């Protein structure tokens, strides 16, 4: 089934790789041979998941492929002593990747530009920082996160204070900044287009001018209807990229506590005052 | 809608493949059950 | 039982198999590497 | 019992019946493998 | 008919289908007898 | 080689946009209205003019009282040093009460001027919320921008004003200071066990990682599809262009369903309040109704149990 | 366990405020995903799709709601989804033949897709009443009519760095095959969105030079050696691209004409865009 | 069976065809030098 | 749309090059049993 | 009083109604749960 | 009270009704179990 | 389908109370059998 | 085999195999790097 | 170098510069006030 719409976009091309062969919808899912890809890793992954999890416990939330011991190294390890995790993130990685050239084949065939697609190897790039950049970097597979709904959250709560205050580090300071203010923009975009669009009961419509008149109201700025998504976009890929360098730095290029890494800023010769 | 015809040709597909499906299944869990019983007693297994 | 085909196209139906069984196949080979008895290549005894 | 078709699609059926029954006979397989019991590539005694 | 194949076109692609997914399975049947042979995956009541 | 509409190219200046007529009660909007390059680029180039009326103005009354209470508390802490001032700007604080006074009122230098300036900021985000709510009501706009600040404002005064009450201290409450509040944030997440165990901390998670995804996922949607003028969102509403049509069919053949040009901005406006409001009764649980959250997640069996790695600590004292 | 919350052995405050949580985040995605239904909906299944080889409708899930009423600012009060624009969708006989019978298959366009508004190149059905401003202007006009705009944000930027703050007026055109289209006679502005939207061009390159045509700006790349490029269309194909009605109005179907023509040369240009890389 | 390529787009599957032999084969080969007695850049005995 | 003709030609390069790489495979298999056997015995290797 | 009606949506009304009724509702027997007096499932002796 | 049908659509009604009525022998049933007095699965003594 | 008239409605009815009586019996059955496997109504004293 | 040129532009073949033999090399010199044996620069011993 | 007025504008190049002195200046009398030596107010010795 179609939107009443969609049936004159459905047309050939845009694809990169497999051609005609996989250029096909299912449903409404446009197919593509990324998709096809994405489709068996993804289903690799999560089936692979799932028998890890039929090992210690089925629980959702305490089910946990953990990466292998530090003392590997980056050698690969044995399935249940965190190789299983090893291939679990090469099938995600790969499940990232042609999810976003198949959002490429998409956005060609639409007309459309790479925006998505790029905007989510911003995204891929951050769990590229976690699980590969990362453990590159301090030379072990092991330094990934592992692969469960609250043991990852032990995982981000022990590598955090690794640090003895993981809220000093520079880095982090920045994507928190940058987190807290684009659901700040989301909240005044995604308010101010309803408010629009839906005024008090028993009034018109408004326009672009109202939009631009609120804000200009409240604040004396408006970034306009164009301006409010590129902000938007640069705000929450600046979140993405500032939360990779937060955790690209924190063991590769500094192993003390973040409070510390401020002693130049209490350093500095003009105000010492001692 | 379907015929009457059509829709007794989808039936007959679907008998053919159910009747398949469902006597592998009896005959797997038969064996299975001469193997290892999976309903415990009052004292386990 | 040839009338399946008039329902599903041939080559949407082989990608979709072909696709199950690269899954399959590697899961199989995979869960046997995970078990001690069957890691081939690991080689344990009996 | 051919009236069903009268009113469910017959390939979205059995489309949903074939991805309904993977995941399913993949859930009970797992389940037993998780078990003492019936994990028969462990083989534990019973 | 949906997909557009004519009904000697569907039974012919039965044949080649059905052909192809018995070679597949006998093969797979004869890796089983080697693996089976190898080591035996079904448990007795003690274990292996 | 194709144009990204990342920066706009071409820009055109007219005369300075006055602002849609209010109504014949309202206060005059200020005179001052200039236009800015570097603006123009990512978007709407004018600067002002801004509105002030009774909300504006006492809002910005009260503000600038609490903020001149903070600076002149954290000024006074490093001796009145303007140089010190910079080296410790991170550092200082207003520090709120010490746990002996409970709910009282204690005197200015413990805690008493960090009560006063938590009252008048509280005052000014309140009557800024009026003011939000008003400016929209003046140009017969929903007050859809001002119930998503009245939820913000919700966990602000969760954090601050009715977690500490509902615990019986003022202590509890958040310093203002740069790094003390984040000192705050941390020993909160000690004290009561993990605040990642929370469940509403992790819907809150939920909201704001998925805010951050959605304005992504919109704001690069907008601008692939700027080539249609998807950015003239209004127009697509109430005319549903190409554009419309090219987003919303992107992300159904991507992830099988997809939005409309308005209910996108319903699914982001939602998850960014949502965000807010989990956080806001997340914080009111812990400390009330949940002592340790970890031990409250080993409760409700989310604790994942991990193998021996290394030899057990054992409490001497025990 | 014991202390304030316990509601039960195992049920506690926190808890039950998580589930009646659940509740509520469910019947707002419910609420969501039925907005979401407005535009579009419902679904046309096509006979192709169904063993009864019959159109159909489906709802899905959760079904659309009613339809909802926009009052506009003109006095009109619309209804969404619009009626005219679905009966245009439904009627309309694409110039394309799908590749494929069955469900799914890709349409390969007959004629020329650039003109017929197959794919990329496609148009919605709007309005042809040019739009307006809240205070009666014509929202999208050139500077020609539009006189209280001059190009330029900075005069001192536009006059000493005009590379970048350009005006692109007399600036030669080339398609994406390198070929002179044309020279930019005027610039389009939005009144409301204070923004240039189309470079009005001639085609002294490539056909007559009094003739006139729009260029999309998000399809112009402003050069900095007073040169646009246009990575959408050849050059040639400048002279198809859709003509006003009225040499000093665009309604917003017009709009869709135009920016669909160029869109629709992401994949119809040249041959090889619509082949894949490999 | 030369009709395979009547559903199947030669070309591209060609080009499938290498892709994804080489992630098979480097996923083949990495596996055995996780392995002990198959690492041959490590060489412990077998 | 492909005729018997292109097809059987597509063939003719599929089943030069599978053969080229079948058996080279083959020889790779025969060195590394050679080498190595991994099929462990009841005790290993 | 009749005139309430003319004022308001009764539909609205009657939704709102009920959702304060059936919110207060699980509020009260929740708020009757935490107590060691009120508790019905808890069997508590007073 | 058969106009009740005049206010409130019987097709909505009914629909949430049974959503509504889900949700609540749901929790009722989890409130039971979530005790020791009435949790027919553990059996404890009463 | 979604036009049913009269006597196709009473005839899917039919169906549906059909089948919910075969469904219904199956598990009624399934019942009994696990009540003769482990009885899930404990006593006072417990199981 | 010279039909192959037919059916894929030759940039677009020299870019994917130059592009293969790229990361290929470079994982195996690493991997190389990576053991205790053939790590030239370490100077290992055997 | 009178010609240098020509090509820059003359208010942005004195504002330019009294941005530069006035921060450079509150700059060198911050950095004398930190030093113990040239604090002329912290009234040390030497
Ligand atoms: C709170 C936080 C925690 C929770 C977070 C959320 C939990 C995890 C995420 C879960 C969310 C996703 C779940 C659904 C995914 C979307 C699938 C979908 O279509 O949605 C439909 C659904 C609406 O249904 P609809 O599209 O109106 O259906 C109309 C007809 O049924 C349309 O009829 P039709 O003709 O389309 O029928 C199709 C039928 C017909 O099938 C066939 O005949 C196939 C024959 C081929 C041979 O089957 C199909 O073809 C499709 C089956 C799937 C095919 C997959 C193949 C993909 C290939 C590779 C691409 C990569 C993927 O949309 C949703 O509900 C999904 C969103 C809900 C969650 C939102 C996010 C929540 C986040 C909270 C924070
Ligand atoms: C303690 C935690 C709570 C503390 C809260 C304190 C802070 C309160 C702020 C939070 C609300 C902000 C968002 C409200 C909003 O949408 O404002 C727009 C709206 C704009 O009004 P307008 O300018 O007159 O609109 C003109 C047109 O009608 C144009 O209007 P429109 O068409 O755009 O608006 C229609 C709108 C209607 O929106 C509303 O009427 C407000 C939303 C109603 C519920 C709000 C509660 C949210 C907080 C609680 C959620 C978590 C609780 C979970 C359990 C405890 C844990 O659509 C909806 O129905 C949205 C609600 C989603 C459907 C209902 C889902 C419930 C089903 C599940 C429960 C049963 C199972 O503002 C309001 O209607 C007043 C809202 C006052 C809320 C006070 C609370
Ligand atoms: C005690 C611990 C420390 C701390 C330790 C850490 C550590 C360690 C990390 C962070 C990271 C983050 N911290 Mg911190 N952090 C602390 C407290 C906070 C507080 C607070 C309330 O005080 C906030 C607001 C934050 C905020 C942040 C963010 C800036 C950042 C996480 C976002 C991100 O990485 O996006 C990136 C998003 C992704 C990586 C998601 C990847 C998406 C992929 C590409 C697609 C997945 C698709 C999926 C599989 C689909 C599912 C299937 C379908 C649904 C069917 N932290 C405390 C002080 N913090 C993380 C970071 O910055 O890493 C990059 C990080 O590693
Ligand atoms: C020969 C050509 C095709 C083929 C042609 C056909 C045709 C024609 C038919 C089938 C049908 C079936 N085929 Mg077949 N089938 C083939 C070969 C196979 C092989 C095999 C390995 O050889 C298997 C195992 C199957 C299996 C099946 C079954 C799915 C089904 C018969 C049982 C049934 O009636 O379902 C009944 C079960 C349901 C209706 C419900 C299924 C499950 C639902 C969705 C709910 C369970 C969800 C589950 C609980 C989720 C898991 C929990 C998660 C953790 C959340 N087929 C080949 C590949 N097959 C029949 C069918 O599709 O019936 C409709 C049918 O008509
Ligand atoms: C000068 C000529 C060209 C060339 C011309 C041709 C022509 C013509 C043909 C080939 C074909 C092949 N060529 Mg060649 N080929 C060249 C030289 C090579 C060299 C080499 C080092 O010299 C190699 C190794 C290959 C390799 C190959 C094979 C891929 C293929 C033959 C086997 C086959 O039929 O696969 C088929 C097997 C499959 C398709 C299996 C599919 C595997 C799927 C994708 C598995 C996916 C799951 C995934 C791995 C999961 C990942 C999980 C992990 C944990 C990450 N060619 C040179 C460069 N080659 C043939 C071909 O590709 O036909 C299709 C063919 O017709
Ligand atoms: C960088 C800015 C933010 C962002 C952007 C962003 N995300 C995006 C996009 C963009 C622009 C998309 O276009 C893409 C999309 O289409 O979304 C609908 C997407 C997307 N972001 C998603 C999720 C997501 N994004 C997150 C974050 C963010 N996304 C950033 C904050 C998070 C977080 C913070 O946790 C999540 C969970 C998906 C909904 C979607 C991408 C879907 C995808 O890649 O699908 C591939 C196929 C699958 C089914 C995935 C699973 C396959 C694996 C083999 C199994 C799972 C492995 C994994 C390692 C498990 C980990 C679990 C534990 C952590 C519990
Ligand atoms: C959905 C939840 C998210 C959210 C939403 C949200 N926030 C909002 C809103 C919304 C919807 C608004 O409408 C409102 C707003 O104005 O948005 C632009 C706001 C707002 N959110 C703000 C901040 C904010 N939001 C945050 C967070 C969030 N906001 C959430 C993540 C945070 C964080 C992360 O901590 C902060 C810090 C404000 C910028 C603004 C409300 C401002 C406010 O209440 O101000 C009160 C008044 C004062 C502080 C007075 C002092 C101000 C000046 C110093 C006075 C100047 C005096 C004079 C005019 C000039 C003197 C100088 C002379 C030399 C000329
Ligand atoms: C000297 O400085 C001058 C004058 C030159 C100007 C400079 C000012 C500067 C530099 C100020 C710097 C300020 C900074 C950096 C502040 C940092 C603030 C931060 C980070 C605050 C963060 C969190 C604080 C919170 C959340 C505070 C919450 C407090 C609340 C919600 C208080 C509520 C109190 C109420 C409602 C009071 C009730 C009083 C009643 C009446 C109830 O008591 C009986
Ligand atoms: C550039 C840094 O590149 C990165 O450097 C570090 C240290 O040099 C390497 O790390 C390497 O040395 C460290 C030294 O403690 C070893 O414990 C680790 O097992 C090893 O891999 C990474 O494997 C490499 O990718
Ligand atoms: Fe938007
Ligand atoms: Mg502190």
């Amino acid at each position: 089934a179609m939107l009443d719409f969609e049936k004159k976009y459905r047309v050939r091309g845009g694809t990169l790789l497999g051609g005609d062969l996989f250029d096909f919808w299912i449903g409404p899912f446009y197919v593509g041979i990324f998709g096809v890809l994405t489709a068996i890793f993804a289903v690799l992954g999560t089936v692979l998941i799932i028998y890890g999890a039929s090992q210690d416990t089925f629980n959702l939330w305490q089910i946990s492929i953990a990466p292998p011991d530090l003392s590997y190294g980056l050698a690969l390890a044995p399935m249940m002593e965190g190789g299983l995790w090893q291939i679990i993130t090469v099938c995600a990685l790969g499940a990232f990747i042609t999810w976003a050239l198949r959002q490429a084949e998409i956005s060609k065939k639409l007309g459309m530009g790479y925006h998505v697609p790029v905007a989510f190897a911003v995204a891929i790039l951050a769990y590229a920082t976690l699980v590969v950049f990362r453990p590159l970097l301090m030379g072990a597979w092991g330094h990934g996160f592992p692969y469960g709904i609250l043991s990852h959250l032990d995982w981000v709560s022990n590598v955090g204070y690794q640090y003895l205050h993981f809220h000093y580090n520079p880095a982090h300071m920045l994507a928190v900044t940058f987190f807290f203010t684009t659901t700040l923009a989301l909240a005044l975009h995604g308010g101010l287009i309803l408010s629009v669009t839906n005024p008090k009961k028993g009034e018109p419509v408004k326009t672009a001018e109202h939009e631009n008149t609120f804000f200009r109201d409240v604040i004396g700025y408006s970034i306009g209807s164009l301006g409010i998504h590129r902000l938007g976009l640069f705000l929450a890929l600046n979140a993405g990229f500032w939360s990779a360098v937060c955790i690209i730095i924190s063991g590769p290029f500094w192993t003390r506590g973040w409070p510390e890494w401020w002693n130049w800023w209490l350093n500095v010769p003009i105000w010492s005052w001692g | 809608n379907v015929s009457d015809e059509e829709a007794k040709e989808f039936h007959a597909m679907f008998s053919q493949a159910f009747t398949v499906y469902i006597g592998v299944a009896v005959v797997a869990h038969i064996l299975a059950w001469a193997w290892r019983p999976w309903i415990p007693g009052d004292e386990g297994f | 039982m040839w009338r399946l085909w008039k329902l599903y196209d041939p080559r949407r139906v082989l990608i979709g198999i072909f696709s199950w069984l690269a899954v399959l196949a590697l899961v199989i080979h995979f869960i046997l590497l995970s078990t001690d008895r069957f890691n081939w290549v690991g080689g344990a005894a009996v | 019992m051919w009236r069903m078709w009268k009113i469910l699609d017959y390939r979205r059926t059995v489309v949903l019946a074939h991805v309904g029954m993977a995941v399913l006979a993949l859930l009970i397989h797992f389940i037993l493998l998780s078990t003492e019991n019936f994990n028969w590539l462990q083989g534990n005694p019973y | 008919s949906l997909t557009g194949l004519s009904d000697e076109e569907a039974k012919e692609f039965h044949s080649i289908f059905m052909q192809s997914f018995l070679i597949f399975t006998a093969v797979a049947v004869v890796a089983h007898f080697l693996a089976w042979a190898w080591r035996p995956w079904i448990p007795g009541a003690e274990g292996y | 080689a194709e144009y990204q509409n990342i920066f706009t190219r071409v820009q055109v200046r007219g005369p300075t946009d006055p602002g849609v007529e209010l109504p014949a009660a309202d206060w005059p909007r200020t005179k001052g209205a200039t236009h800015s390059w570097l603006l123009g680029k990512i978007g709407d180039a004018q600067v002002g003019p801004i509105y002030l009326g009774t909300t504006g103005v006492m809002s910005i009354l009260f503000g600038i009282v609490s903020i001149v209470i903070i600076g002149m508390n954290m000024l006074a802490s490093v001796d009145w040093s303007p140089l010190e001032f910079i080296r410790q700007f991170f550092w200082v604080a207003l520090e709120p009460p010490p746990p002996e006074y409970g709910l009282s009122l204690p005197p200015l230098n413990d805690g008493g001027w960090w009560l006063i300036a938590g009252f008048t900021l509280t005052l000014s985000v309140l009557l800024w919320f009026a003011r939000t709510y008003n400016r929209a009501r003046a140009l017969g706009l929903g007050t859809h921008v001002a119930w998503a600040f009245a939820a913000a404002i919700f966990l602000f005064l969760a954090i601050g004003f009715i977690w500490p009450v509902l615990m019986g201290s003022w202590a509890k409450s958040v310093p203002f200071g740069i790094f003390p509040h984040l000192d705050w944030t941390t020993a909160f997440s000690l004290r009561y066990g993990n605040l990642y165990y929370n469940p509403f901390h992790m819907l809150s998670i939920v909201f704001l990682f998925g805010s951050a995804l959605l304005f992504a996922m919109h704001g690069a949607t907008i601008l692939a599809a700027g080539r249609y003028n998807a950015e003239r969102e209004i127009e697509q509403i109430t005319d549903r262009g190409t554009a419309a049509e090219r987003s919303a069919l992107f992300w159904r053949w991507t992830m099988g369903f997809n939005a409309t040009m308005e209910s996108i901005h319903r699914w982001g406006y939602w998850f960014a309040i949502l965000c807010v409001i989990t956080g806001g009764i997340g914080i009111l649980l812990t400390g009330t109704v949940v002592e340790n959250w970890y031990l409250w997640g080993v409760h409700h069996g989310i604790a994942p149990e991990y193998p021996e790695f290394f030899t057990p600590a054992v409490d001497p004292a025990a | 366990m014991e202390g304030t919350g316990a509601l039960t052995d195992y049920m506690n405050v926190a808890q039950m405020t998580l589930y009646a949580f659940w509740l509520f985040l469910a019947g707002l995605i419910v609420y969501l995903r039925m907005e979401d239904k407005r535009e579009g909906y419902p679904l046309q299944a096509e006979a192709n799709e169904n063993c009864n080889r019959t159109p159909e409708k489906k709802l899905g899930f959760p079904a659309p709601p009613s339809p909802k009423v926009f009052k506009l600012a003109d006095g009109r009060s619309i209804q969404v989804p619009r009626a005219e624009k679905t009966d245009y969708e439904l009627n309309t006989q694409l110039r394309a033949e799908p590749t494929a019978p069955w469900d799914g298959a890709p349409l390969e366009p007959t004629g020329n897709p650039m003109v017929d508004g197959l794919g990329p190149a496609a148009w919605a059905k709007r309005e042809d009443e040019p739009e307006v401003t809240h205070g009666g202007k014509q929202k999208i006009c050139p500077l020609r009519v539009a006189t209280e705009f001059e190009v330029g944000m900075s005069r001192d930027v536009a006059r000493f760095w005009p590379e970048i703050d350009p005006d692109p007026r007399g600036y030669q055109v080339l398609g994406c095959d390198g070929k002179v289209a044309g020279k930019i006679v005027d610039i389009w502005v939005d009144r409301g969105e204070l923004r240039p939207m189309y470079l009005e061009m001639d085609l002294s390159g490539v056909g007559s030079s009094g003739d006139r045509v729009l260029l999309p700006i998000n399809f112009a790349r402003v050069g900095y050696d007073s040169k646009v490029r246009v990575n959408a269309i050849t050059g040639q194909q400048f002279t198809d691209v859709p003509r006003l009605r009225e040499a000093d109005r665009i309604s917003p179907q017009e709009e869709d004409f135009i920016t669909g023509y160029f869109g629709g040369g992401v994949l119809y240009a040249v041959p090889g865009r619509t082949e894949p890389f490999l």
